[PDB]
């Protein structure tokens, strides 16, 4: 592996002497659990939907509140 | 943003991060020049009342400079005619867990400003440990919004300076040591609403891709690849998170910056180019869509962080033709220069002559070639790699003389061993992976741990050096050139300190409380010109002696690598301000006294 | 220690804490002059890596300089030619509990040095907050010996600098807002062994009397009033401590030092004059014993504890007769001038015109003459008393210039309400037991809370003051004065300033980082003068900052009355030395790089 | 109470108006515990024979010693 064996554009890696082309079924397969992967999107959806009602009522009161507790 | 364009053209102020949207760090002042400097002395001093890294640098503007701080991210304004009295203070309150999940101390790179419009007053713009985004009323200090960016219960923190572009302001990421996924956000500068965000790595639908991306240079790559030079969902945990500095154009209304490390560190457990960390970016200001996008640094295998700053220039290449050009010092050795309206490479230089980790970079394919002698993979140690993962370049802020076309580069000399090693992903918790060994590199001192640091003088067309000198540690903090014929730097054992332009000779030095890891700044206030500079030591470098660590692989490697500077420097935290024969607003000692 | 007496005479050396054994803080030098200080700008500095309050100041002694800081006590030794090298260091491990049993700050104020005698090395000596003593070597910082003297269990701490005399070091006391009952020690300097011990309440055999105990003023009392002047047992837990600074004289071979206030502050628990606390005493140095001792405030109501800064001087009294004298000023609001060979009264003036507690003092019988309606008591709120309790003078060590006969003070300008309340007794608990409300004093503005000091020029004998000037916050950290004709002081907003020794006008101040609670201090190397001070603030004033405190009773009242510091402050750790025209070490620059 | 007033020597105290010349037994009375008051001069014992162990050590062996359970 040099980096300079190319099959599209933008795409050149090789696996390294001895090393599989696919992890997944070898010793080295991660075995990621699909739960734990998906928290951060999770996260940040309910950041977004807290931010847009702070911004809401920003633009029909004229007073900005940072406790969503106290939003009407 | 016109207005701040305009607010730069006078040497009474300094009005964002890298002073200019060229980002060059340059002041055409010349009371202070290479004739008189060894009369420069202090005019007054300024505590922040906190102790770890004090990073980036003040702001000055309409009589009055604005003052940042380490977690828990304080904001102090003083008017110059009496810097004793504080106009108005912010001090945040944050959840103390913030802080068990920053990978490299408690930093902050700094503050922007907005200059107001007809109903809204001008802002002072901050970002917080925790997560969250303030504007601020620059005349009061109060809020006048705060919203959500990060959140620190899957490990994602801010430590970044936003950026004010027309009526928006610009907001990072941090945290690919614990596999976030990274991702940019503008918001309205006015009310806080978010506008557009992009993300780098995932379907072209979250990438925000212009329909002609990379059109004038295909073979960088195009569709789908956010995906398919990765295996399986790893894309969803997989690092790119962007720490570090911005440019702009308004003449091509792009933003320039670089995103960041794939993560875990093992690179075996992520097969594949793993597109698009690492790249060198130009996205539209008001939409957010690429225009391009260069991979320096394809399936990396060092923690190269794609993130140093960007300077911009327009000079005549090899042919005689004008170009208008972007310059980028990286971690992984490679001084990169590139056209900034179309992005065709145009140099790609090496830093020092150790450089092992490749042979060179090719300009016509664009593909780094690798040395397989210095790479990294499982069930083997690796030895001597050149340059280390804290690199040859990292988060100093360097600068330009436009009349010379020389860039003056704040540089690195430290070299590593490094083995991975297998684990799982659990968010909130490291996601790393490796174990290092860190020392310097060859042209310093090995056996008793000194010689860390360069300073340089470089020319991106022709690619010559026209000076080089050595350093006793890394010279993190970055650079400030003037027309007087001067270059200043702060180090990391304690000093200011002033090298002619043209030959490098050291001219001048000040013995300041605490080592700088952040650049100098300069203005004019009623006559007189003023440098200022902040002291308190700290980042990745700064570790061991902040934490009171003693294993040389904790620190992520680099509490061996830094073993001596606990000999030269302890913690500190303000702002030093020097001018010829310390002339300032005390001159008369009654001003500023209590009367009946 | 007749060798340091001989290193002292150096202008290239700063050898002990006030400078020289009379404690006048005073320097020859004239490089430095009231014709060229708009010259004088910083040459190097150095960051302790701590925040909280940095009292005392550095010593300097063989071209090298000794600094010290706030908890856990760290020790520094820097060379002059390159400052930027560390020699070496000392970091102390204590218990982290020692800190919620201090009363007014994480403090110390400063080392000693003791010379060496061709077997022992030379020494420098330090006092940790857990209540140990060590012995460092001098050249390579390695601890050659360490005891206990105070218990953190019971309330017990150290915050007072070491003094050494003769082959001996002396080490005093703090806690009596928690019930400790003072004492000091004597140490051989060589070993650690405890050669004598006294205390300040009790039997006389505690208290360590000579047989011939105020002989020459015995209407001072004399035998059996450490248990007489107390009801039953309540001497045990009597407060007393010794906590401020010492002189000595090599003639009369005595250390003249004050004894602190009474426990609890709640006056009505503990009827009686409670002696021997508020005392000036003269103690032996070998065998510790009182030769005489002078009660300042008998039955203190107000919290005026007497530590502070003692002063020796020799002048002609009104009646032309050569005197050797020590001069004195009191958190009571008096300032004492006593014979230093026999302890007889000579002088006692106000600080200040508005001090309202007592009348005056009658020199005849030494006692003060009460004013009972600015008295402390139960059921009762006392309104309008001047001084508060934290004094018209704390811990600041002040200066004297022989040729002038002028004592220059650093003053408070404070005044309070008080009401006490019931308490129980708990070893390792406060008590306490009185509520305060603290303010700026009739010449300051007491609705912006500004104009809380004062700084002016004495003379003992006629009790003259030359000149008089107001200041933003008290005057918190002492003076140093020069043959230049020059008063050097910090301030709690933030300056190193300097005024004419004839006539108090200001010529020159600079903006350091934090607020300054020590005092300044002076020295020549290879031929160049320079001036150095600590910045950090901290101590009692600087509790609400600390702490980040709201309530204005809190801190002991202390956190209303400066309300206001935190707009002119922040919190540091460090030290800055300036010169004429900022000349140093770094004038080649290539001095101290890497090759 | 003015302090002129003295019985003897440095004996000067006297009770305001309204308040007693002893306090045991009154409504002021202090109550101690014997118990507690003994405690500090109990503390001071045992640090002064702790250090003699350490001092006497130091001078026989040119070696200084803080841990006491290190010293035979
Ligand atoms: O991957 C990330 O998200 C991330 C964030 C940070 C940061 O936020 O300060 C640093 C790092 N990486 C890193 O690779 C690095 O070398 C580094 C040095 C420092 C500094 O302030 O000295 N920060 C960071
Ligand atoms: O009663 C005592 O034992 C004791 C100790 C200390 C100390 O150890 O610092 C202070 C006080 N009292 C106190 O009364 C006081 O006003 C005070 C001010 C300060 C200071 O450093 O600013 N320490 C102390
Ligand atoms: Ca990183
Ligand atoms: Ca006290």
């Amino acid at each position: 592996y040099d980096g300079t064996k190319c099959k599209a554009a933008g795409n050149c890696w090789e696996p390294k002497p001895g090393f599989p082309e696919k992890i997944a079924g070898s010793k080295y397969d991660p075995k990621h659990d699909p739960k734990e992967l998906n928290k951060q999107a999770d996260s940040i959806k309910q950041m977004e939907e807290r931010n847009k009602k702070r911004v809401e009522n920003f633009k029909k009161t004229g007073k900005f509140e940072y406790d969503v507790a106290k939003i009407s | 943003n016109d207005k701040l364009v305009e607010l730069s053209k006078s040497d009474d102020n300094w009005v964002m991060p890298g002073k200019n949207y060229d980002s060059n760090n340059f002041s055409d002042l010349k009371q202070i020049n290479k004739g008189n400097v060894k009369q420069l002395r202090p005019a007054w001093t300024f505590s922040t009342g906190l102790l770890n890294g004090h990073e980036g640098a003040p702001l000055v503007v309409d009589g009055k400079m604005y003052i940042h701080t380490s977690f828990p991210n304080n904001t102090f304004a003083l008017g110059l005619d009496d810097p004793g009295t504080i106009l108005w203070q912010d001090k945040p309150k944050q959840n103390p867990a913030a802080r068990a999940v920053a990978c490299c101390d408690l930093v902050n790179r700094g503050l922007a400003y907005w200059p107001g419009d007809g109903k809204t007053p001008a802002l002072i713009l901050k970002t917080q440990l925790d997560g969250n985004v303030a504007a601020l009323n620059a005349e009061t200090g109060e809020t006048v919004w705060k919203v959500e960016n990060s959140d620190i219960k899957v490990g994602s923190t801010l430590t970044i300076a936003p950026y004010v572009v027309k009526d928006k302001v610009i907001i990072g990421s941090s945290g690919a040591e614990l596999g976030v996924r990274g991702y940019l956000t503008a918001y309205d500068v006015k009310t806080g609403e978010q506008v557009w965000r992009a993300y780098a790595t995932g379907p072209d639908k979250d990438l925000l891709l212009a329909s002609d991306f990379n059109i004038k240079n295909p073979h960088y790559g195009q569709k789908g690849l956010g995906t398919g030079t990765w295996e399986g969902d790893a894309w969803k945990i997989g690092g790119g998170t962007n720490w570090g500095w911005y440019a702009y154009d308004p003449g091509t209304n792009l933003i320039y910056f670089g995103t960041g490390n794939p993560a875990p560190w093992n690179e075996t457990m992520r097969p594949g180019d793993n597109k698009w960390t690492m790249t060198i970016f130009g996205r539209d200001a008001d939409t957010g869509e690429a225009k391009f996008g260069y991979q320096k640094t394809p399936h990396d295998e060092w923690d190269y962080a794609g993130v140093n700053v960007m300077m911009l220039s327009e000079q005549k290449d090899k042919d005689g033709k004008a170009r208008k050009l972007l310059t980028h010092p990286d971690r992984n050795g490679i001084v990169y220069t590139l056209d900034r309206t179309d992005g065709a490479l145009v140099s790609a230089n090496k830093l020092d002559d150790t450089v092992n980790v490749f042979k060179s970079v090719d300009l016509k394919t664009g593909q780094p070639v690798r040395d397989p002698e210095y790479g990294t993979r499982m069930d083997h140690l690796a030895k001597d790699i050149c340059p280390s993962a804290m690199g040859y370049h990292n988060q100093g802020h360097d600068s330009y003389d436009p009349k010379r076309e020389l860039f003056f580069m704040g540089i690195n000399h430290i070299c590593m061993d490094w083995e991975p090693f297998m684990l799982p992903y659990k968010a909130g918790q490291f996601f790393v992976g490796a174990t290092l060994n860190m020392y310097p590199g060859p042209k310093g001192d090995r056996q008793n741990y000194e010689g860390l640091g360069q300073i340089k003088a470089y020319n991106a067309i022709t690619g010559d050096y026209k000076w080089e000198k050595m350093e006793r540690f890394a010279v993190w903090g970055g650079t400030m050139a003037t027309a007087g014929d001067l270059v200043f730097y702060g180090t990391l054992d304690g000093y200011l300190k002033a090298r002619d332009s043209d030959t490098g000779d050291l001219l001048w030095k000040f013995k300041i409380p605490s080592g700088a890891i952040g650049y100098p700044m300069t203005y004019t206030h009623k006559g007189t010109q003023y440098v200022a500079i902040y002291y308190g030591v700290g980042g990745w470098p700064g570790v061991g002696l902040v934490f009171d660590l003693a294993d040389p692989t904790a620190g992520l490697g680099a509490v061996g690598a830094f073993k001596k500077l606990a000999n030269y420097t302890q913690m500190g935290g303000g702002v030093v301000v020097f001018s010829l024969d310390g002339k300032g607003p005390y001159d008369d000692p009654n001003v500023g006294e209590w009367k009946s």
